[PDB]
RNA sequence: GCGGCCCCCUGGACGAAGACUGACGCUCAGGUGCGAAAGCGUGGGGAGCAAACAGGAUUAGAUACCCUGGUAGUCCACGCCGUAAACGAUGUCGACUUGGAGGUUGUGCCCUUGAGGCGUGGCUUCCGGAGCUAACGCGUUAAGUCGACCGCCUGGGGAGUAC
RNA sequence: AAGGAGGUAUUCAUGUU
């Protein structure tokens, strides 16, 4: 993410460019998951567990649009 | 969201025609998620192939700080 | 593999009346046949035909008498892995003779109260109930 | 009375659901598809209809008492208006769970709907402080809403007709529980197998429910004039 | 794999006609030459288990159709396994 | 008309915040003597209330049986859950040689002589069940020469 | 004789258009206070906002039997209530 | 079990239409082969990580968790080893039995009017009906209904141990 | 970090940027 300073561009809406621009890119996220060492069993099961749990969300949500509540 | 290659019945994606390509990376020069762009997977696949393939003859960059 | 077409038809015609199917359908073989003309003459099942020439196609229409399935239970009995042979005195009587055994006795295949007025053994291909 | 493939087609009786949500027992009924919708076959609709209006007759002819349910905001008001012409008995709101294996306590209920319209009209709601009055008014108004249609019934019926199986699986369970005939109007999405005398066709339109509830309040009018 | 062009020839000379293909003398000589060729491959590559695999079919698909060939005819197979120079 | 008869009474528990709230259950079989046979099971805080709701239960819910002359019609299979059951016609005279709770739904269904033997978990409730699902799905010569159109004789 | 449901249905099908895109005759069947029931021949009628019809006078310029045109969203949607739309007609058109 | 890109050698699967062989099939004890990681032998190589170990803290104690280091090992070549919650805790082969929403890979047709519509194959995820399931569940990819053949089970501990 | 809105989410000319 390499922010270039636009002209008449005031210093806080540039740096909310260069925030939003990093937030697009991931990097806190990438750094946050290369800290420490996973094994692939755990990567794997991180990454089943999060579908199922999404799936049965999505389901139970379009679901929830069939009934009333009061 | 709608491939724009099935819609033009493109067979194979070419890694010689680096404004197609530029479009399917993003700023940083990643590949950007066929889940964003649409494309359909088969597509996918060939379009990641052909952009690794312009990477290594550097008509397109790896990232975007080594220059 | 296939290793009893016999099986095979008891299987469609158990799976048929269960799914309220009006007929089954099953590749054609002569003992196919004569089991049918038993099954028909005994009433459990309504008719049956043979389509095809050079791979004859058996066609069976099922029968219910009050929403339910005529045929209550339909057991192979003689199969590949253990044939069951039994003298004349020795034919079963299924259901206390409310059923039918199918035998196949030297004089073609019938049913175990015609085999037993014969005066025949055989064997015994299925119980019908 | 009498029915004919024209006015059920020009009601929508042969609109049914969209195909994903049919039920396989109902194919048999099913015409074809069009535009990703179910198409019931008009051809078994009348026969079937005419056939469960016979036995309809027979029933109001020995002086059988009929209920019509039906509780959806299509047909409530329809419903009440064919029991109210035919003489019969009617639910048009939420189905009590047990008003027919539980007549015992629904029954308690009935008694209490009597005694407090007989107060209201009597003037029993004076005494009592305001409060008294608009609470007692207030049980009144949810008693009616719930009992207003079989408060003279008396007993358990000797037929239901319900105009949506799929809704009303409730009544069509405790029916076929007490030993009670159902004749049900049937939609593609739907489970004939509780229903005595299934009649296929759209059970959504304001249209379609008015051209069946006219024909069953007809004959059951025609056989107690008998 | 085998090529079209030597597909072809092998049909030729142990089919009765350009179209005889499913003769089991023509499908042992197809497994022949392709177990043959695969000889220098796994010379070289020891370690390849999976292709390996692929070749064990293919050795034991030959005794089966050749085991049906001498229960079936004699003489056809014994002129066989003497052209394709194959023991037993 | 109707004999009754309680097969087992059992005490069980559902231990509240407090402690355990002790109740009873009743297994209980009214039959007519001559092919009608229902079950009542009934729970309550006392026996008497137990046992009264489990045989006005069973007065209700009540099924009819095809009885030949006080026996089967031929040998029958009964299973319900971990239950089976295996019943069998017998000659006059026998008795009614059947297992513990088998023998008070014969009895009271009206069956005098059959041969009968439970396979499995004897647990009464279960038993019950399944004795009385064979016995309901047993089927007479007349029953069975109609369902294949034919005459009884035809059938013998 | 009959012109059984098949044929029936052949002619019924070309009169009543039912594509998720076209414009169609409405009768309003019943005016309501924020809703209005109109009725294309279809597998029920739909409930529109009444706010398409109290235009930007503020006015209800409509009434039972108003031959109004409606968008067809769908002849059943999950529901089984046919959906239409008046504001969708008053723009393509 | 396999994850950059390129080349060379090579195995299987599937689809379309057609031709050919003519039961050549299924299962399989014994046997043979493949088989994560750790480990072993011989020689390489060694950036990172890291048993053992050394130190620093924590603690009543701390032969641990935490911190700073750190060797074998992890990598290569060639041999051993033969084992795992080697799991779908579900042996292989075949047939039959209501449905729905998807993914992925072929193919046919219709107006491709413009990513459309309509079919037909392979593999695959999730719901689910009848039926099966002590029950949980399972459900056309069964744990329904059947047939062929092989493997195993017979209270818990002793013990997958002793000989 | 906290809240709001939209969705299971985008087609939304390119250009400009
Ligand atoms: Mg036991
Ligand atoms: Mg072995
Ligand atoms: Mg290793
Ligand atoms: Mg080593
Ligand atoms: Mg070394
Ligand atoms: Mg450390
Ligand atoms: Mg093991
Ligand atoms: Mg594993
Ligand atoms: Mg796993
Ligand atoms: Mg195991
Ligand atoms: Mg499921
Ligand atoms: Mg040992």
């Amino acid at each position: 993410p390499v922010i270039k300073v636009r002209e008449n561009e005031p210093f806080d809406v540039a740096l909310r460019r260069f925030k939003r621009s990093c937030e697009k890119a991931g990097v806190l996220a990438e750094v946050r998951r290369r800290e420490f060492y996973e094994k692939p069993t755990t990567e794997r099961k991180r990454a089943k567990a999060s579908a199922v749990k999404r799936h049965a969300k999505k389901l139970a949500r379009e679901n929830a649009r069939r009934t009333r509540l009061y | 969201k709608f491939c724009r290659f099935t819609a033009e019945g493109v067979q194979e994606i070419d890694y010689k025609d680096i404004a197609t390509l530029k479009n399917y990376i993003t700023e940083s020069g990643k590949i950007v998620p066929s889940r964003i762009t649409g494309t359909r997977a088969k597509y996918q696949r060939q379009l990641a192939r052909a952009i690794k393939r312009a990477r290594y003859l550097s008509l397109l960059p790896y990232t975007d700080r080594h220059q | 593999s296939m290793q009893d077409p016999i099986a095979d038809m008891l299987t469609r015609i158990r799976n048929g009346q269960a799914a309220n199917k009006a007929a089954v359908t099953m590749p054609s073989s002569k003992l196919k046949v004569a089991i049918a003309n038993v099954l028909k003459e005994e009433g459990f099942i309504e008719d049956f035909k043979v389509e095809g020439d050079t791979k004859p196609e058996l066609e069976l229409t099922l029968k219910y008498f009050q929403g339910k399935a005529v045929v209550e239970s339909i057991q192979r009995v003689s199969r590949p892995g253990l044939r069951i042979y039994k003298r004349k005195d020795e034919l079963p009587k299924v259901m206390a003779g409310l059923g039918i055994a199918v035998v196949s006795t030297s004089k073609g295949v019938m049913t175990d109260r015609a085999a037993r007025q014969a005066g025949l053994g055989g064997e015994i291909i299925c119980y019908v109930a | 009375a009498t029915v004919s493939m024209r006015d059920m087609l020009k009601a929508g009786v042969h609109f049914g659901h969209q195909t994903r949500y049919w039920n396989p027992k109902m194919k048999p009924f099913i015409f074809g598809a069009r535009n990703k919708v179910h198409i019931i076959n008009l051809e078994k609709t009348v026969p079937m209809f005419n056939e469960a209006l016979a036995e309809l007759n027979k029933i109001a002819s020995r002086k059988g008492k009929i209920l019509f349910v039906g509780t959806k905001r299509a047909a409530s008001e329809a419903v009440k208006d064919a029991a109210l012409s035919c003489d019969q008995f009617f639910v048009n709101h939420r189905w009590l769970g047990g008003m027919l294996t539980n007549w015992k306590t629904v029954r308690q209920s009935i008694k209490r709907l009597k005694d407090l319209e007989t107060q209201s009209q009597d003037g029993t709601f004076d005494k009592l402080t305001k409060k008294e009055a608009l609470m007692r008014t207030r049980e009144l108004e949810k008693l009616e809403n719930s009992l207003g249609g079989i408060k003279d019934m008396g007993g358990l019926p000797d037929a239901l007709f319900v105009i949506d199986a799929d809704h009303e699986h409730i009544a069509i369970k405790e029916a076929n529980n007490l030993g009670i005939p159902v004749f049900a109007i049937v939609d593609t999405n739907s489970d004939p197998d509780g229903v005595d005398f299934v009649i296929p066709g759209n059970d959504d339109a304001i249209r379609a429910v008015t051209l069946y509830l006219g024909a069953v309040a007809a004959t059951v009018r025609e056989g107690r004039s008998q | 794999s085998l090529s079209t062009e030597a597909t072809a020839k092998i049909v030729s000379e142990f089919g009765r006609d350009a179209n005889d293909t499913g003769s089991t003398e023509v499908q042992v000589a197809l497994l022949t030459a392709q177990i043959n060729h695969l000889q220098g491959h796994f010379a070289e590559h020891k370690k390849d288990h999976h292709s390996r695999r692929g070749l064990l079919r293919m050795v034991s698909q030959r005794r089966k159709l050749l085991d049906y060939l001498k229960r079936k005819d004699v003489a056809r197979y014994t002129q066989l396994i003497e052209r394709l120079g194959l023991r037993r | 008309e109707l004999q009754e008869k309680l097969i087992a009474v059992n005490r069980v528990s559902k231990t509240v915040k407090g402690g355990r709230i002790f109740s009873f259950t009743a297994l209980t079989v009214v039959g007519d003597g001559n092919g009608r046979v229902g079950f009542g099971y009934g729970k309550a805080r006392e026996v008497p209330a137990a046992i009264q709701k489990a045989m006005e239960k069973a007065r209700r819910n009540m099924i009819n049986v095809a009885l030949n002359n006080g026996t089967l019609q031929h040998p029958v299979k009964g299973v319900h859950t971990g239950s089976r059951v295996f019943m069998q016609p017998a000659s006059e005279g026998t008795g009614i040689i059947a297992g513990g709770a088998m023998r008070a739904v014969l009895e009271v269904a009206g069956v005098h002589n059959v041969l009968a033997k439970a396979y499995g978990s004897t647990n009464p409730i279960n038993v019950v069940r399944a004795t009385i699902d064979g016995l309901e799905n047993m089927n007479s010569p007349e029953m069975v020469a109609a369902k294949r159109g034919k005459s009884v004789e035809e059938i013998l | 004789m009959t012109e059984s449901f098949a044929q029936l249905f052949e002619e019924s099908l070309k009169e009543i258009e039912t594509r998720p895109g076209s414009i169609v005759r409405g009768v309003v069947v019943a005016i309501d206070k924020d809703v209005v029931l109109v009725d294309a021949g279809l597998k029920s009628e739909s409930a529109i906002p009444a706010e398409q019809f109290k235009n930007a006078q503020g006015e209800l310029e409509i009434q039972v039997g108003d031959e109004v045109d409606v968008a067809l969203d769908a002849v059943e949607d999950g529901f089984g209530e046919t959906l239409l739309s008046r504001e969708k007609a008053k723009r393509h058109e």
